[PDB]
């Protein structure tokens, strides 16, 4: 039900750092996991990180010396930041939640997204 | 990452006849695995987590089972909106990752 | 010319009860029994009660979410719960050793309480943030605020093992509890393990617990339950906890300076201060009689209670007048 | 010995009625009146003042696996209730009873101390009431209350009125 | 008792006397015989009456209360039953004793005094007109037939009425 | 003429003892101290006690077969039973919170005994009929009326899961047990599994049983044991019975009414048709009297005990004629 | 006492008189001393050495009794131990200070009544030979020799003998 | 010529009080409460106390190499412990049931000590030499007097499996324990296993234990723990003992008889060559009073304790001489 659109720069220069933000509506961070996840034209998805609103992070290793995500104070919006780009971050990014883990249960980790934005395309 | 593959890159099916589709995985993954919907100009769409269990507004169309390293997904048959792009998920190590998808038409 | 000999009489209607004869009238009179109290909870010697409110004494201390207002009432008189309390033990489960817990609190004059095992810290290889439906706070999932559900992070499960040595100077109590997930897939998904323990120790503590897998009649719609354990660590000792799954772990724990003389009441009196040396449920007695048939059951410098209407004395002459 | 209470007197418990040709009136007789009261006084304090007291709170809290325990603690509060309820009333029945008679007699000895002072100067009559065979003024009517009544000063008035 | 009459000033109780606890006995040219006197004696079945029963009524009823099993792991627990028991029976036994004995000490006391002012109030309906003598009675200056034994007991002694008779038999 | 004053002297003997003097004769006197009883178990307010004869408590609820006549019996106003009880827990084990649950069952004034879980349709995958010769019946071997023995069937044991919601609006009493073989020729024979659990569930209650295998002395000729569990259902819970062996089920139940002033007494006194305000083990007392010598252990409307020979007050004069 | 004999109609008592409580003082031409009634000093014993042993003996003996240990999560049965123990003491601390001091006040009226009684027996000896004078004395209105002063306390004395000296001496 | 009537008057000072005046002074009195004691341990009715000097029970009980000279006395009056005892348990752990076995013993007037299971001849394939510097004496390592440590012999551990039955006549108390290692290192090393057990049985007595590894604080220099478990076996009955390691066997079991009037006091009074029939831990009474306010502990027949400061009764006459 909640639902989600990426903004930002269609167009990062490799000097640059790359960032996006996804805006909520119809709905706030509310104790989920927050994920961004990438999508170069031709491939399959790449999982960057998830976060938490109250500050706890997840990162794939690979992206680590690179990719910070956190949120606002808006509380319905989150951002992804990539520094230095490499130019093989010409992609899609996508904005998702993690998957409750129960109706009753959440601040804990499912491994899987279930709302999607359609994403946003990044040309290096 | 544990690099997984889909072997069957394209299907070309042209009734709304049953399809499949497979991932396999280089280490087990128990059943730590989930299967996607992605189309252009759409939301991605989660279809099931766990191997075999659909998330809510998931079709019964969608199924599928498997473990460790080896994945089956079943289309029970193809409706016009359903010639997307699939690909699966392996959330049983750190860092999570996917398959490079397959392409139905 | 005559001289008469006799003694006063007066308007008085006071009887008194003797063994030869029930009714005698007197010219003065005495009350042995005090029959009345205020109707409010005053404080003994100026010092206020610990007011529950509507939770449960496995509410305060536990950190219940809902009963927040009370984590700062450190220095206790004695303590006024609500006939039927419902904030506490929010995530269902048995709380051991209740009544003797207690007791022990009833008598601890002033609660420091404290971080034990910062949440931020402690647990760089857990999930600290699990929060629950059941123990809502404004409407929004979250859990007791002094415990911390500890579950998997990136697929793994690293075994927990830390300890704490009490430099507090005095006895130190420390909550904790134990998950018992209703299906094994749980089990699994939150802890990555099969055959999880919890073990406990100190200098003379030992308690291991094992997980159970069951489905339990659902509350507060839960299906699993978390079970309490306590205990109390007496300066210079430590607490060692290990894990390999379903810790509920204890973030948070009272240093007791431990007193007398106070209890637990239960009312629904208001509180309205006067100097109550001598307090019951249904309010204060401010009398130096030495019995009372207020109530069986008090706090403080009272009367002591007896099954009796009256306890008059007669201290003047019998009222007949001529 | 008196036929009922004074309504009159209001200055102690114990006394006279004096009556002569040259006034009329009560008086309290304030010895007695304030060692009736004393005595009492302690008394009335020695109950109040012997009650044992320890203070804590008493309630006590069992689970539903601890009923033995549980009517134990029952079995001795009912006990110890019925123990206190039992002493405390027959107690005061007869503390209550030991007042009355000792003011009894009390008003009995004041009543003898005329009786020895007056002797034959008057007669008894039932009631509480002494007759004077002579004419008695304030003066003597002071001197029999105080005990200082100067019997053979009047016998001969007496010798001549009784008849 | 304290007060000295009864087997005292007076020898013995009546056997023959039967309607009452206190009396009289008299003797004169119309007869002789027993009268109870009834005011004094329910007087004193009343009083008494209502002693017995405040220690009787004053107490409460004994509820059910019955041992308890434990079991070989819980003697703490059987010793404090048994202790708890212990302690109430010494304590009701020893008042329940003392009670009585206090209360039959009192009681004869009581007795004692109301046979003694029975004997007083006699003596002040009389004064001269009768000698005081032994076993309770006195002797009478006068002639004092069954109309007069009445008027004494009752209270009602009309003194002056024999007083020339007694004047001139007291020499 | 002669007027005396006297007061009256028969030939009384009722002697009393006072401070100032040890025996003293008196003309009336009232006894205050009750020492009679009649020697039998009378009705009390129209109650019967129950009678269990032989019975041990276990005995009759557990349902020992030779504790048949003790079926009928739903209700009564105190608990008789044998001295030295024969008819036990026929089958060797120990009994749970025994003692506590004699407490709990003497203040039921009356039941239902009902089926829980019915033999002929609970269970169709699984033998329910284990028997004992220790639990023999006129030399037929047997066991317990109230509970059924569950053993594997064509060499099977499929996992026991089966519920009971309480809706009888009384508590209700659940019997079960737990079997421990005295090897593992034994507990593989009977549950095909070394590894079997018995698991009982409520909203509260909670708890797992293992099955131990060890070798004991013989008791009624058996080697192994059957612990005997219980615990009291709230109206309107659920208890849940999981189990993959050694699980000896409840068959019946009963749905219990409590009231007050019963208790348990033994006594080889005979029953009689009498009734009684106050009974004691060596007969029922009618008396109106404050004190009774009689017994410590009473239940009803009782005299109180005292160690006293004699409580005898003096009413009348002393007795001294001339 | 509340009868007013110790130290009020008898100004105090005899530090000359060793023999027992109650007693005489004479003094004529042949002689003077102090005697204790023997008659009343020993009833006034045996009267109360029953009482006093009878609080004594009624008491029962105390047999082993000692606390118990429990350990720290079994509070709730250490307070219900202490609380027994408090009960008892307190009631048994109450019901000996009050059954002294009730006891205490009784005797010395038992004594007070004692004394009041033997002087009443004389002044019933002696009647209008004798009158009362302070000190609770009798003054003679006849010679009054040793055999004379036995007579009067043996509760022998025949009044009328005296009578025609006492009758002169009345004036 | 006079004949007056009067009363004795002496020098006396016997002060008591009445309900009417405050102080009297008498020519008479009796004191009704004692209030010394002698500062002795004494005997009770010729028999001497049992002292277990700087020995808990615990230490005696077990054994405890200090406890050495405590071996020979069989019997005695009562049991006095010292207010801080030093040599209790020497290899730390939990004792079972440790209170109630103090209250069981107290009732013990005489004991006999037996070598129950025969260090020689019971244990063929173990090592029976096992000692610890916790429990040593006079410089050397050493253990239990009544206790025997069992490890393996040689790599291997065979099946412990042993009985006793009980034909002294008396209840005979059996100990032993059980040893929970620091770690696995250590559990290989003494027992070849990674998975004991240990089982006591007798016809109604049922236990198992498993060994909780752990590191734990260390205590008396040790890592480990060793808990200690006792039963009274019945005579007749047969104690059972099987384990596969971890088990310390009983050597030495006691054979009780229980009596009356004993008890277990703690007192540093010093014991004399003295008597009395009553006995506070300050020291003895030698007193024939009703009451005392000496101490609320006592052993043998003592007046009743009061918190009364005096109870003066008087016999004699209100001393007002002239
Ligand atoms: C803190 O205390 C409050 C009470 O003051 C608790 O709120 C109550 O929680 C119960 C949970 O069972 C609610 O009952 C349920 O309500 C729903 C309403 O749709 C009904 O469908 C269910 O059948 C059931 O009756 C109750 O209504 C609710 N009361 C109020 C006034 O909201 C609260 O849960 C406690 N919180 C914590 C953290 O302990
Ligand atoms: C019910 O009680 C009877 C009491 O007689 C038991 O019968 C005795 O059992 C013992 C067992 O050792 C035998 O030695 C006796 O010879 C038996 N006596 C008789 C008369 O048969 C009976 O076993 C008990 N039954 C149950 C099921 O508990
Ligand atoms: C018996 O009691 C003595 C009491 O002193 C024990 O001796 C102490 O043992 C500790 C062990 O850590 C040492 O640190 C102390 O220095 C020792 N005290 C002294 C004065 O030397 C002894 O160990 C106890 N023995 C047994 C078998 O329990
Ligand atoms: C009668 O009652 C009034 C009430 O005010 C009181 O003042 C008065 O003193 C009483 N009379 C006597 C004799 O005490
Ligand atoms: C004694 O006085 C009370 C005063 O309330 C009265 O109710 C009771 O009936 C009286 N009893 C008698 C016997 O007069
Ligand atoms: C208890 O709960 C009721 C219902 O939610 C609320 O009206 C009341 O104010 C609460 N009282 C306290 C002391 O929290
Ligand atoms: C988790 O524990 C391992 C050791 O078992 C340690 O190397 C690792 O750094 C820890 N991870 C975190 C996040 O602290
Ligand atoms: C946790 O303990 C198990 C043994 O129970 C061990 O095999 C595993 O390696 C340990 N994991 C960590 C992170 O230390
Ligand atoms: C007195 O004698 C009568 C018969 O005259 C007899 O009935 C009664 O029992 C006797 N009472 C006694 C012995 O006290
Ligand atoms: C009192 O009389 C009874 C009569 O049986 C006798 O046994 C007892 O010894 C007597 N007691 C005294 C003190 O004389
Ligand atoms: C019960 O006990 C009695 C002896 O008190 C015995 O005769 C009888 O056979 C036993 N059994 C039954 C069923 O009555
Ligand atoms: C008995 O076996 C059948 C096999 O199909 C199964 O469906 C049924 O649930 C089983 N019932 C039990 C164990 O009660
Ligand atoms: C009285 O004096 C005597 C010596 O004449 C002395 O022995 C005794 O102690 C004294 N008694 C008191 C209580 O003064
Ligand atoms: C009574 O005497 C004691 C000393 O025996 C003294 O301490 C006390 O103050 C006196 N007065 C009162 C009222 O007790
Ligand atoms: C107790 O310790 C002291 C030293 O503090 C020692 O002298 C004494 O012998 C010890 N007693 C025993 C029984 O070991
Ligand atoms: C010890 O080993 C021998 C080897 O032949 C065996 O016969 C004996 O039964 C064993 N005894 C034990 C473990 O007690």
């Amino acid at each position: 039900q909640v639902q989600l659109q990426e903004s930002g720069p269609g167009l990062v220069k490799p000097s640059a750092t790359l960032s996006l933000t996804c805006t909520l509506s119809g709905g706030s961070l509310s104790t989920h996991y927050w994920s961004w996840i990438r999508q170069p034209p031709g491939k399959g998805l790449e999982y960057i990180g998830n976060i938490h609103y109250s500050g706890s992070t997840n990162y794939n290793p690979s992206l680590r010396s690179r990719v910070t995500i956190s949120v606002g104070t808006s509380k319905n919006q989150f951002s992804l930041k990539l520094t230095s780009v490499t130019a093989a971050d010409t992609a899609v990014y996508y904005c998702a939640r993690d998957a409750p883990y129960s109706d009753f249960l959440s601040g804990v980790e499912t491994g899987w997204f279930d709302p999607w934005g359609q994403g946003t395309l990044v040309i290096v | 990452e544990i690099v997984m593959t889909q072997s069957p890159a394209t299907l070309s099916v042209s009734p709304g006849e049953r399809a499949t589709l497979s991932c396999r995985a280089s280490q087990s993954v128990s059943s730590n695995l989930a299967w996607y919907q992605q189309k252009p100009g759409q939301a991605p769409r989660l279809l099931i987590y766990g191997a075999s269990t659909r998330a809510t507004g998931i079709p019964a169309r969608f199924s599928g089972s498997g473990s460790g390293t080896d994945f089956t997904l079943t289309i029970s048959s193809l409706q016009s909106e359903d010639f997307a792009v699939y690909s699966c998920q392996q959330y049983n190590n750190w860092p999570w990752t996917f398959g490079q998808g397959t392409k139905v038409e | 010319d005559t001289i008469c000999i006799g003694y006063h009489a007066n308007n008085s209607t006071d009887t008194v009860d003797t063994v030869l004869e029930k009714n005698v009238t007197v010219t003065h009179s005495v009350n042995l029994l005090e029959d009345s109290h205020n109707g409010k909870l005053c404080l003994l010697k100026g010092i206020a009660p610990l007011q529950l409110g509507n939770c449960s004494v496995a509410g305060w201390i536990l950190g219940n979410p809902e009963c927040e207002l009370l984590i700062s009432k450190e220095s206790w008189s004695y303590i006024v719960e609500t006939p039927n309390p419902e904030n506490g033990t929010c995530y269902p489960g048995y709380f051991a050793d209740y009544e003797e817990l207690r007791e022990q609190l009833s008598s601890v004059s002033s609660f420091e309480r404290f971080e034990i095992f910062p949440k931020e810290s402690s647990w760089p290889n857990h999930t600290v943030t699990g929060v629950s439906a059941s123990c809502s706070h404004n409407g929004k999932s979250s859990f007791y605020r002094n415990l911390l559900w500890l579950t998997g992070k990136n697929g793994l499960y690293p075994n927990l093992s830390k300890s704490y040595v009490n430099n507090k100077e005095k006895e130190v109590l420390v909550l904790w509890g134990v998950h018992h997930p209703p299906n094994i897939g749980n089990q699994r998904a939150l802890y990555h393990t099969e055959n999880a323990y919890v073990s406990v120790v100190s200098s003379h503590y030992s308690r291991r617990f094992t997980p159970e897998i069951a489905k339990r009649p659902k509350v507060r719609d839960q299906e699993g339950r978390i079970n309490y354990y306590w205990t109390l660590l007496e300066p210079g000792d430590t607490i060692i906890f290990e894990a390999n799954g379903n810790l509920i772990a204890p973030w948070y724990a009272f240093a007791l300076s431990r007193g007398f003389g106070s209890g637990i009441i239960t009312s629904n009196a208001p509180m309205d201060e006067c100097d109550a040396k001598c307090q019951t449920p249904q309010g204060a007695i401010n009398s130096s009689l030495p019995f009372q048939n207020v109530h069986p059951v008090t706090i403080g410098e009272c009367p002591k209670y007896v099954r009796s209407a009256k306890l008059r004395m007669v201290t003047g002459l019998r009222n007949i007048p001529s | 010995f008196i036929e009922g209470g004074w309504t009159g007197m209001v200055d102690g418990w114990y006394g006279y009625h004096h009556q002569n040709e040259q006034g009329s009136g009560y008086a309290a007789d304030q010895k007695s009146t304030q060692n009736a009261i004393n005595g009492i006084t302690n008394k009335v304090n020695s109950v109040i003042e012997k009650m044992n007291t320890q203070f804590t709170a008493v309630g006590k809290e069992f689970n539903k696996l601890e009923r033995r325990m549980e009517n134990l603690n029952k079995k001795v509060d009912d006990g110890f209730l019925d123990i206190w309820t039992y002493n405390a009333e027959l107690l005061v029945l007869l503390e209550n009873e030991r007042t009355l008679d000792f003011h009894d007699s009390n008003v009995k000895n004041l009543y003898e101390k005329v009786k020895s002072q007056l002797k034959n100067n008057a007669k008894e009559i039932g009631n509480g009431c002494f007759e004077f065979y002579h004419k008695c003024n304030n003066e003597c009517m002071e001197s029999v209350k105080n005990g200082t009544y100067d019997y053979p000063k009047y016998s001969e008035e007496s010798k001549l009125n009784r008849e």
